[PDB]
């Protein structure tokens, strides 16, 4: 889901 | 009726109409729910074990290399209260953000802790404790040793405060520990900015967070 | 009826006149396997690795190499093999307690070995140092010795060494009688030490095994056992 | 308890 998906580094 | 400590309203990036959920109290809970730091361990003795196992336990890990984590224990604190943000819709979240189906917004993104006492102080620190009660920053992430030997980092994409007041609108960088740092060079870099030493991870009146994708004005 | 592995008999110190805390403990093949056998390694305090030692349904062993790091030796089910457990304590996990017999300080571990059984012919039992505790956790402290293997794995000795003797030292055509040896956590076998407790391990002995033969003597510091049985190395070519 | 004590070195 949107809410379990990983943290993306914004670069 | 209980103590409202501050509100969290979320500045949209739609342009749509300000919205009527957009924004959250917070407000003095029954039972102090806070934690303050604790015990430090350098290996995995049976006690450091209990610390990340143990659900009932509060756990922040540092991994510093294949070989090392240090894993800092966070005893309860009956003087404040945690509230935690993030795009998590679980049980510890008590404020879920969305981006305004990749996020750059942390699932348990900062706490706010609050003193239970007059004047009922907020303070904001970097990352939240999921739902096993634990924090864990890789190796990848930016971590030192302070001057007094202990652990701090920066998560990933950081948490940013802007105050009204110091101590010229600056954002400014909360780490793990709430001290408060210059900007990286960009955004996920794994180096840290330099200390600021005079300004305090202490919510004013009107202070501004951003937390990568999500704008948050705090009112006290 | 039971397959009995072999039978263990106290050789008592006090010189009197000879069940679970008696002189004698058979030992028998149980009804559902409760083996262990060695398996994930952890180096750092990960979350699993944290799990693999609060879990008190997962056996695991912690190597304390320094202040910085123990190292998590998981071990997992066999369903091959049947453990059984001596030593001091009388908690759940011993299945036969030891006592001083040289009549509240002791030089006997709580949990002083294991003897492993193989639950199908020829039923050969092999003999480790130190047993789990009720968290199913063994602990090798910082001050006991320790190494990494030619495969780089974790082994290590405890404090006071679990020390063996066989009849034969193999069943070859230069075969031996056997010499006292030391035995490890993970049962290799070691020349013995200098001084009992040395912090130095012996040299690495090869050939020789831990599989028990008929007459393996097995002296845990303070108590010495005799090992008698129909099965196992002894019996079968 | 003599059970329950620790494990002394000989030496």
């Amino acid at each position: 889901a949107y809410e379990d998906s990983e943290t993306q580094p914004f670069d | 009726a209980p103590v409202k400590y501050g509100e969290l309203i979320v500045l949209g990036y739609n342009g749509s109409l300000p919205n009527g959920k957009s924004r959250f109290a917070l407000f003095k809970r029954p039972k102090a729910n806070g934690v303050k730091p604790s015990t430090v361990h350098i290996a995995c003795t049976p006690q450091a074990a209990k610390a990340i196992s143990n659900k009932d336990q509060h756990s922040i890990s540092y991994t510093l290399s294949r070989a090392q984590t240090v894993v800092v224990e966070y005893t309860h604190d009956s003087n404040t209260d945690m509230f935690q943000i993030g795009r998590s819709t679980e049980s510890p979240i008590d404020f879920v953000v969305t981006d305004t189906v990749q996020s750059t917004i942390s699932r348990f993104a900062c706490r706010i802790i609050c003193e239970r006492n007059p004047p009922f102080t907020a303070r904001i620190y970097a990352a939240g404790f999921d739902s096993s009660k634990n924090i864990f920053l890789g190796e990848k992430a930016a971590k030192w040793k302070t001057s007094d030997g202990q652990m701090d980092g920066l998560t990933t994409n950081g948490v940013l405060v802007m105050h009204p007041r110091n101590g010229p609108g600056i954002w400014r960088e909360i780490s793990v520990c709430g001290n408060v740092f210059s900007l990286r060079e960009t955004r996920s870099a794994q180096q840290r900015g330099k200390m600021v030493e005079i300004e305090t991870n202490q919510l004013q009146d009107g202070s501004l967070i951003d937390l990568c994708g999500a704008t948050l004005l705090w009112r006290t």
